[PDB]
Protein backbone atom coordinates (compact mmCIF):
# COMPACT_ATOMS: atom_id res chain seq x y z
CA UNK A 1 0.00 0.00 0.00
CA UNK A 2 2.72 2.57 0.87
CA UNK A 3 4.13 4.10 -2.59
CA UNK A 4 6.58 6.74 -3.58
CA UNK A 5 7.57 5.94 -7.24
CA UNK A 6 10.25 8.89 -8.97
CA UNK A 7 10.23 10.52 -12.66
CA UNK A 8 11.74 13.35 -14.46
CA UNK A 9 15.09 11.59 -15.02
CA UNK A 10 16.49 11.90 -18.52
CA UNK A 11 19.47 14.10 -20.11
CA UNK A 12 20.00 17.17 -18.89
CA UNK A 13 22.43 19.94 -20.17
CA UNK A 14 24.60 21.55 -17.88
CA UNK A 15 23.67 24.70 -16.30
CA UNK A 16 20.59 23.34 -16.88
CA UNK A 17 17.21 23.45 -14.71
CA UNK A 18 15.64 19.53 -14.50
CA UNK A 19 13.02 18.89 -12.09
CA UNK A 20 11.97 15.20 -10.53
CA UNK A 21 9.04 14.23 -8.97
CA UNK A 22 8.00 11.41 -6.28
CA UNK A 23 4.07 10.55 -6.33
CA UNK A 24 3.39 8.73 -2.94
CA UNK A 25 0.59 6.64 -2.05
CA UNK A 26 -0.78 4.30 1.16
CA UNK A 27 -0.31 7.00 3.76
CA UNK A 28 -1.15 10.00 5.16
CA UNK A 29 1.44 12.17 3.25
CA UNK A 30 1.27 15.28 5.77
CA UNK A 31 2.78 13.41 8.82
CA UNK A 32 5.94 12.84 6.87
CA UNK A 33 9.17 14.15 6.37
CA UNK A 34 10.86 13.64 2.95
CA UNK A 35 14.43 12.78 1.77
CA UNK A 36 16.41 12.95 -1.11
CA UNK A 37 19.64 11.26 -1.53
CA UNK A 38 21.38 10.43 -5.41
CA UNK A 39 24.19 7.74 -5.79
CA UNK A 40 26.96 9.04 -8.71
CA UNK A 41 27.98 6.24 -10.84
CA UNK A 42 30.51 4.32 -8.86
CA UNK A 43 30.43 6.86 -5.85
CA UNK A 44 29.15 6.77 -2.82
CA UNK A 45 25.10 7.21 -2.13
CA UNK A 46 24.69 10.63 -0.37
CA UNK A 47 22.46 12.66 1.05
CA UNK A 48 20.85 16.20 -0.17
CA UNK A 49 18.30 17.21 1.67
CA UNK A 50 15.25 17.05 3.53
CA UNK A 51 11.71 18.79 3.39
CA UNK A 52 9.59 18.63 7.17
CA UNK A 53 6.40 17.89 7.97
CA UNK A 54 2.89 19.50 8.93
CA UNK A 55 4.00 20.09 12.54
CA UNK A 56 7.21 21.20 11.81
CA UNK A 57 5.75 23.18 9.35
CA UNK A 58 7.33 22.06 5.95
CA UNK A 59 10.48 23.63 6.42
CA UNK A 60 13.69 21.97 4.08
CA UNK A 61 16.91 21.48 4.48
CA UNK A 62 19.76 21.17 2.15
CA UNK A 63 23.60 19.91 1.87
CA UNK A 64 26.36 22.32 1.50
CA UNK A 65 26.62 21.07 -2.58
CA UNK A 66 23.02 21.55 -3.24
CA UNK A 67 22.32 24.44 -1.45
CA UNK A 68 22.20 27.59 -3.99
CA UNK A 69 21.21 24.82 -6.23
CA UNK A 70 18.31 22.35 -5.70
CA UNK A 71 14.97 23.12 -4.01
CA UNK A 72 12.40 20.60 -2.48
CA UNK A 73 9.31 21.06 -2.23
CA UNK A 74 5.70 18.97 -1.50
CA UNK A 75 2.08 18.91 -3.15
CA UNK A 76 0.49 18.47 0.61
CA UNK A 77 -2.76 18.54 -1.01
CA UNK A 78 -1.91 15.64 -4.59
CA UNK A 79 1.22 13.90 -2.39
CA UNK A 80 3.90 14.65 -4.59
CA UNK A 81 7.31 15.78 -3.69
CA UNK A 82 9.72 17.75 -6.03
CA UNK A 83 13.32 18.04 -6.79
CA UNK A 84 13.91 21.21 -8.68
CA UNK A 85 17.27 21.06 -9.70
CA UNK A 86 18.75 24.31 -11.06
CA UNK A 87 22.17 25.08 -12.45
CA UNK A 88 22.82 21.55 -13.58
CA UNK A 89 26.89 20.15 -13.98
CA UNK A 90 28.23 17.04 -14.75
CA UNK A 91 28.57 15.92 -11.07
CA UNK A 92 25.30 15.83 -10.83
CA UNK A 93 24.51 12.70 -12.83
CA UNK A 94 23.23 9.84 -10.52
CA UNK A 95 20.30 7.92 -9.09
CA UNK A 96 17.54 10.00 -7.35
CA UNK A 97 16.12 8.40 -4.42
CA UNK A 98 13.13 9.65 -2.61
CA UNK A 99 12.38 8.61 1.28
CA UNK A 100 10.03 9.33 3.83
CA UNK A 101 11.35 9.42 7.13
CA UNK A 102 9.11 9.29 10.33
CA UNK A 103 8.29 6.58 13.33
CA UNK A 104 10.97 4.18 11.33
CA UNK A 105 13.31 6.65 9.73
CA UNK A 106 13.13 6.06 6.26
CA UNK A 107 11.96 2.93 5.79
CA UNK A 108 10.18 3.29 2.40
CA UNK A 109 12.20 4.33 -0.47
CA UNK A 110 11.13 4.91 -3.95
CA UNK A 111 12.90 2.72 -6.77
CA UNK A 112 15.07 5.50 -8.04
CA UNK A 113 15.40 8.39 -11.35
CA UNK A 114 18.63 8.27 -13.54
CA UNK A 115 19.56 11.80 -14.77
CA UNK A 116 22.96 12.00 -16.70
CA UNK A 117 24.43 15.76 -17.42
CA UNK A 118 25.70 16.15 -20.17
CA UNK A 119 26.31 18.98 -23.33
CA UNK A 120 27.21 15.56 -25.57
CA UNK A 121 25.18 14.71 -28.27
CA UNK A 122 25.04 10.86 -29.74
CA UNK A 123 27.92 9.35 -30.92
CA UNK A 124 29.18 6.32 -32.49
CA UNK A 125 32.40 4.44 -31.06
CA UNK A 126 35.43 4.26 -32.00
CA UNK A 127 36.58 0.49 -31.95
CA UNK A 128 39.71 -0.69 -31.86
CA UNK A 129 41.74 -4.00 -31.41
CA UNK A 130 44.09 -4.95 -28.37
CA UNK A 131 46.92 -7.17 -29.92
CA UNK A 132 49.68 -8.05 -27.71
CA UNK A 133 53.10 -8.71 -29.12
CA UNK A 134 56.36 -10.34 -28.18
CA UNK A 135 54.53 -11.97 -25.17
CA UNK A 136 50.68 -13.04 -24.82
CA UNK A 137 50.57 -13.11 -20.81
CA UNK A 138 49.46 -16.36 -18.91
CA UNK A 139 50.95 -19.65 -18.63
CA UNK A 140 50.22 -20.89 -22.02
CA UNK A 141 47.36 -18.16 -22.34
CA UNK A 142 46.64 -14.89 -24.34
CA UNK A 143 44.66 -11.35 -23.50
CA UNK A 144 43.65 -9.96 -25.83
CA UNK A 145 41.51 -6.95 -25.89
CA UNK A 146 39.35 -3.89 -27.35
CA UNK A 147 38.90 -0.99 -26.80
CA UNK A 148 35.47 1.14 -27.15
CA UNK A 149 36.26 4.35 -26.97
CA UNK A 150 34.53 8.33 -28.09
CA UNK A 151 30.72 7.05 -27.72
CA UNK A 152 27.98 8.47 -25.89
CA UNK A 153 25.05 7.56 -24.25
CA UNK A 154 25.57 4.72 -22.69
CA UNK A 155 25.72 1.56 -23.07
CA UNK A 156 27.58 -0.29 -25.79
CA UNK A 157 27.69 -4.47 -25.84
CA UNK A 158 30.66 -5.95 -26.37
CA UNK A 159 30.45 -9.73 -27.56
CA UNK A 160 33.75 -12.14 -28.42
CA UNK A 161 32.86 -14.51 -30.99
CA UNK A 162 29.34 -13.79 -30.95
CA UNK A 163 28.87 -14.85 -27.43
CA UNK A 164 31.20 -17.77 -27.82
CA UNK A 165 33.85 -16.59 -26.14
CA UNK A 166 32.10 -15.86 -22.38
CA UNK A 167 34.52 -17.26 -20.31
CA UNK A 168 37.80 -15.49 -19.60
CA UNK A 169 35.87 -12.23 -20.50
CA UNK A 170 36.37 -8.59 -18.29
CA UNK A 171 34.30 -5.68 -19.50
CA UNK A 172 35.30 -2.79 -17.72
CA UNK A 173 33.43 -0.07 -16.62
CA UNK A 174 32.81 3.02 -19.11
CA UNK A 175 34.79 6.47 -18.02
CA UNK A 176 34.39 9.64 -19.05
CA UNK A 177 36.94 11.77 -21.54
CA UNK A 178 35.69 14.93 -22.64
CA UNK A 179 31.61 14.08 -22.63
CA UNK A 180 32.30 10.65 -24.26
CA UNK A 181 32.54 7.24 -22.89
CA UNK A 182 35.17 5.01 -23.34
CA UNK A 183 35.01 1.52 -22.41
CA UNK A 184 37.83 -1.98 -22.94
CA UNK A 185 36.89 -5.36 -22.81
CA UNK A 186 39.85 -8.54 -22.83
CA UNK A 187 39.51 -12.12 -22.66
CA UNK A 188 41.95 -14.95 -22.08
CA UNK A 189 42.05 -17.71 -24.38
CA UNK A 190 44.75 -20.71 -24.43
CA UNK A 191 47.77 -19.87 -26.98
CA UNK A 192 46.65 -22.92 -29.09
CA UNK A 193 43.22 -21.21 -30.23
CA UNK A 194 45.25 -17.62 -31.06
CA UNK A 195 46.02 -16.86 -33.52
CA UNK A 196 45.32 -20.03 -35.19
CA UNK A 197 41.91 -19.43 -35.09
CA UNK A 198 39.58 -16.61 -34.92
CA UNK A 199 38.65 -13.77 -31.86
CA UNK A 200 36.24 -11.01 -33.18
CA UNK A 201 34.52 -8.53 -30.25
CA UNK A 202 31.33 -7.41 -31.42
CA UNK A 203 30.58 -4.08 -30.17
CA UNK A 204 26.60 -2.85 -30.51
CA UNK A 205 25.87 1.00 -29.54
CA UNK A 206 22.32 1.07 -30.22
CA UNK A 207 21.64 5.04 -29.28
CA UNK A 208 23.30 5.43 -33.40
CA UNK A 209 22.34 1.92 -34.65
CA UNK A 210 26.33 0.80 -34.74
CA UNK A 211 27.50 -2.68 -34.62
CA UNK A 212 30.99 -3.21 -35.37
CA UNK A 213 33.03 -6.68 -35.50
CA UNK A 214 36.66 -6.33 -34.77
CA UNK A 215 38.97 -9.30 -35.65
CA UNK A 216 41.62 -9.42 -33.21
CA UNK A 217 44.97 -10.11 -35.13
CA UNK A 218 47.98 -10.49 -34.69
CA UNK B 1 29.48 20.41 12.79
CA UNK B 2 29.29 16.79 13.88
CA UNK B 3 32.08 15.01 11.79
CA UNK B 4 31.21 11.44 11.06
CA UNK B 5 33.12 8.62 10.64
CA UNK B 6 32.36 4.68 9.89
CA UNK B 7 34.63 1.81 9.69
CA UNK B 8 36.02 0.21 7.83
CA UNK B 9 35.70 1.56 4.29
CA UNK B 10 36.07 -2.33 2.99
CA UNK B 11 35.71 -5.17 4.98
CA UNK B 12 36.34 -9.04 3.79
CA UNK B 13 34.72 -11.68 5.17
CA UNK B 14 33.69 -15.77 4.69
CA UNK B 15 30.42 -16.33 4.81
CA UNK B 16 29.17 -17.64 8.27
CA UNK B 17 31.43 -15.72 9.87
CA UNK B 18 30.64 -12.17 12.39
CA UNK B 19 30.98 -8.60 10.79
CA UNK B 20 31.10 -5.60 12.88
CA UNK B 21 30.77 -2.22 11.44
CA UNK B 22 31.64 0.90 13.61
CA UNK B 23 29.96 4.62 13.22
CA UNK B 24 32.03 7.40 15.55
CA UNK B 25 30.87 10.79 15.75
CA UNK B 26 33.69 13.55 17.56
CA UNK B 27 30.44 14.78 19.44
CA UNK B 28 27.40 13.29 20.66
CA UNK B 29 24.40 13.10 18.29
CA UNK B 30 21.97 12.51 21.02
CA UNK B 31 19.03 14.82 20.10
CA UNK B 32 17.28 17.29 23.02
CA UNK B 33 14.62 15.30 23.09
CA UNK B 34 16.39 12.22 24.26
CA UNK B 35 16.45 10.48 21.06
CA UNK B 36 19.26 8.87 18.98
CA UNK B 37 18.23 8.90 15.43
CA UNK B 38 21.04 6.88 14.23
CA UNK B 39 20.68 4.85 11.20
CA UNK B 40 21.86 1.91 9.40
CA UNK B 41 20.96 1.13 5.76
CA UNK B 42 21.88 -1.52 3.39
CA UNK B 43 22.34 -0.46 -0.61
CA UNK B 44 23.17 -3.51 -2.99
CA UNK B 45 24.49 -3.46 -6.18
CA UNK B 46 21.71 -1.58 -8.20
CA UNK B 47 18.89 -1.49 -5.90
CA UNK B 48 18.07 1.14 -3.41
CA UNK B 49 18.58 1.27 -0.09
CA UNK B 50 17.39 -0.35 2.58
CA UNK B 51 17.00 0.00 6.26
CA UNK B 52 18.01 -2.12 8.58
CA UNK B 53 18.15 -0.44 12.19
CA UNK B 54 16.50 3.10 13.18
CA UNK B 55 17.04 4.86 16.23
CA UNK B 56 20.55 3.16 17.38
CA UNK B 57 19.03 -0.34 18.18
CA UNK B 58 15.22 -0.78 16.64
CA UNK B 59 15.60 -3.23 14.34
CA UNK B 60 13.02 -2.01 11.25
CA UNK B 61 10.63 -4.79 10.16
CA UNK B 62 11.42 -7.55 8.29
CA UNK B 63 15.10 -7.48 8.61
CA UNK B 64 16.65 -10.75 10.19
CA UNK B 65 17.74 -10.92 13.84
CA UNK B 66 21.22 -11.56 13.00
CA UNK B 67 21.72 -7.60 11.85
CA UNK B 68 22.49 -5.94 15.71
CA UNK B 69 22.88 -2.34 16.39
CA UNK B 70 24.10 -1.01 19.22
CA UNK B 71 26.17 2.22 21.07
CA UNK B 72 25.08 5.83 22.51
CA UNK B 73 26.37 9.46 22.39
CA UNK B 74 29.58 9.07 20.02
CA UNK B 75 30.18 5.66 19.21
CA UNK B 76 27.93 3.01 17.94
CA UNK B 77 28.09 -0.34 15.94
CA UNK B 78 26.51 -2.46 13.32
CA UNK B 79 27.01 -6.15 13.91
CA UNK B 80 26.00 -8.69 11.61
CA UNK B 81 25.92 -12.14 13.54
CA UNK B 82 26.38 -14.27 11.05
CA UNK B 83 27.21 -13.29 7.55
CA UNK B 84 25.17 -14.57 4.74
CA UNK B 85 25.85 -14.40 0.70
CA UNK B 86 22.32 -11.54 0.99
CA UNK B 87 23.97 -9.75 2.77
CA UNK B 88 26.84 -8.44 0.43
CA UNK B 89 26.38 -4.86 -0.53
CA UNK B 90 27.41 -1.76 0.37
CA UNK B 91 26.13 -0.47 4.42
CA UNK B 92 25.78 3.36 5.65
CA UNK B 93 25.08 4.22 8.55
CA UNK B 94 22.94 7.87 8.88
CA UNK B 95 22.15 10.67 11.24
CA UNK B 96 20.18 13.94 10.44
CA UNK B 97 19.39 15.41 13.78
CA UNK B 98 22.68 17.20 13.34
CA UNK B 99 24.66 19.14 10.67
CA UNK B 100 26.84 18.03 9.01
CA UNK B 101 23.84 15.38 8.30
CA UNK B 102 24.93 12.97 6.09
CA UNK B 103 25.28 9.06 5.21
CA UNK B 104 29.23 7.65 6.21
CA UNK B 105 31.65 6.71 3.39
CA UNK B 106 30.00 3.58 3.35
CA UNK B 107 31.60 -0.13 4.01
CA UNK B 108 31.66 -2.50 1.04
CA UNK B 109 31.03 -6.06 2.18
CA UNK B 110 33.35 -8.15 0.02
CA UNK B 111 34.57 -12.07 0.27
CA UNK B 112 37.28 -13.05 1.56
CA UNK B 113 39.77 -15.19 -0.69
CA UNK B 114 43.02 -15.92 -0.86
CA UNK B 115 45.83 -13.53 -2.25
CA UNK B 116 46.90 -13.79 -6.41
CA UNK B 117 49.14 -11.35 -8.45
CA UNK B 118 47.63 -9.98 -11.11
CA UNK B 119 47.87 -10.96 -14.88
CA UNK B 120 49.67 -7.93 -16.29
CA UNK B 121 49.40 -6.66 -20.36
CA UNK B 122 50.30 -4.28 -22.13
CA UNK B 123 48.82 -3.43 -25.59
CA UNK B 124 50.21 -0.95 -28.29
CA UNK B 125 48.38 1.42 -30.31
CA UNK B 126 46.02 0.21 -32.98
CA UNK B 127 47.07 0.96 -36.48
CA UNK B 128 43.23 2.11 -36.86
CA UNK B 129 43.15 4.27 -34.12
CA UNK B 130 46.83 5.57 -35.37
CA UNK B 131 45.40 6.40 -38.53
CA UNK B 132 42.76 8.88 -37.01
CA UNK B 133 45.80 10.50 -35.03
CA UNK B 134 45.43 9.51 -31.48
CA UNK B 135 47.20 6.99 -29.59
CA UNK B 136 45.90 4.85 -26.40
CA UNK B 137 48.68 2.52 -24.34
CA UNK B 138 46.12 -0.26 -22.48
CA UNK B 139 47.43 -2.15 -19.62
CA UNK B 140 44.63 -4.98 -18.34
CA UNK B 141 45.34 -6.02 -14.87
CA UNK B 142 42.99 -9.25 -14.13
CA UNK B 143 42.29 -11.16 -11.72
CA UNK B 144 44.47 -10.33 -8.27
CA UNK B 145 43.38 -9.64 -5.00
CA UNK B 146 43.16 -8.04 -2.41
CA UNK B 147 41.99 -4.68 -4.65
CA UNK B 148 44.45 -2.85 -3.44
CA UNK B 149 46.88 -2.26 -6.41
CA UNK B 150 48.72 0.65 -7.77
CA UNK B 151 49.85 1.48 -11.69
CA UNK B 152 52.38 4.01 -12.98
CA UNK B 153 53.20 4.73 -16.59
CA UNK B 154 56.56 5.42 -17.60
CA UNK B 155 57.49 6.81 -21.01
CA UNK B 156 61.32 6.52 -22.32
CA UNK B 157 61.76 5.94 -18.02
CA UNK B 158 60.45 9.01 -16.99
CA UNK B 159 57.40 8.40 -14.99
CA UNK B 160 53.78 9.71 -16.48
CA UNK B 161 51.08 11.86 -14.53
CA UNK B 162 48.33 13.39 -17.10
CA UNK B 163 46.34 11.19 -19.35
CA UNK B 164 45.26 8.21 -17.80
CA UNK B 165 42.02 6.63 -17.08
CA UNK B 166 41.62 3.76 -14.87
CA UNK B 167 38.67 1.37 -14.23
CA UNK B 168 38.22 -1.45 -11.75
CA UNK B 169 35.76 -4.36 -12.22
CA UNK B 170 33.73 -5.19 -8.78
CA UNK B 171 34.53 -8.72 -7.25
CA UNK B 172 33.98 -11.59 -10.01
CA UNK B 173 30.86 -13.16 -9.39
CA UNK B 174 32.85 -16.76 -9.58
CA UNK B 175 36.64 -16.06 -8.45
CA UNK B 176 36.20 -13.55 -5.77
CA UNK B 177 39.05 -11.14 -7.45
CA UNK B 178 39.11 -8.05 -9.38
CA UNK B 179 40.44 -6.39 -12.53
CA UNK B 180 41.60 -3.40 -13.79
CA UNK B 181 42.33 -1.81 -16.45
CA UNK B 182 44.69 1.44 -17.31
CA UNK B 183 44.79 3.56 -20.56
CA UNK B 184 47.01 6.42 -21.37
CA UNK B 185 45.96 8.34 -24.44
CA UNK B 186 48.41 10.77 -26.06
CA UNK B 187 48.65 12.30 -29.08
CA UNK B 188 50.24 10.09 -32.19
CA UNK B 189 52.66 12.67 -32.27
CA UNK B 190 53.80 12.21 -28.63
CA UNK B 191 53.48 8.38 -29.61
CA UNK B 192 55.87 8.77 -32.27
CA UNK B 193 57.94 10.52 -29.85
CA UNK B 194 59.03 8.45 -27.35
CA UNK B 195 59.69 4.72 -27.86
CA UNK B 196 59.61 2.90 -24.67
CA UNK B 197 55.74 2.85 -22.96
CA UNK B 198 55.88 0.66 -19.32
CA UNK B 199 53.11 -0.36 -17.19
CA UNK B 200 53.93 -0.87 -13.41
CA UNK B 201 51.79 -2.53 -11.11
CA UNK B 202 52.29 -2.34 -7.48
CA UNK B 203 50.77 -5.44 -5.05
CA UNK B 204 51.22 -6.36 -1.78
CA UNK B 205 51.76 -10.47 -3.47
CA UNK B 206 55.08 -9.28 -4.62
CA UNK B 207 57.68 -6.41 -3.08
CA UNK B 208 58.98 -6.52 -6.47
CA UNK B 209 56.76 -4.41 -9.02
CA UNK B 210 55.65 -5.84 -12.00
CA UNK B 211 56.45 -4.40 -14.91
CA UNK B 212 55.22 -4.65 -17.89
CA UNK B 213 56.54 -2.77 -21.19
CA UNK B 214 56.91 -2.70 -25.10
CA UNK B 215 59.18 -0.61 -27.15
CA UNK B 216 56.76 1.17 -29.94
CA UNK B 217 60.10 0.23 -32.55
Amino acid sequence: EVKLVESGGGLGQPGGSLRLSCATSGFTFTDYYFNWARQPPGKALEWLGFIRNKAKGYTTEYSASVKGRFTISRDNSQGILYLQMNTLRAEDSATYYCARWGSYAMDYWGQGTSVTVSSAKTTPPSVYPLAPGSAAQTNSMVTLGCLVKGYFPEPVTVTWNSGSLSSGVHTFPAVLQSDLYTLSSSVTVPSSPRPSETVTCNVAHPASSTKVDKKIVP
Amino acid sequence: DVLMTQTPLSLPVSLGDQASISCRFSQSIVHSNGNTYLEWYLQKSGQSPKLLIYKVSNRFSGVPDRFSGSGSGTDFTLKISRVEAEDLGVYYCFQGSHVPRTFGGGTKLEIKRADAAPTVSIFPPSSEQLTSGGASVVCFLNNFYPKDINVKWKIDGSERQNGVLNSWTDQDSKDSTYSMSSTLTLTKDEYERHNSYTCEATHKTSTSPIVKSFNRN
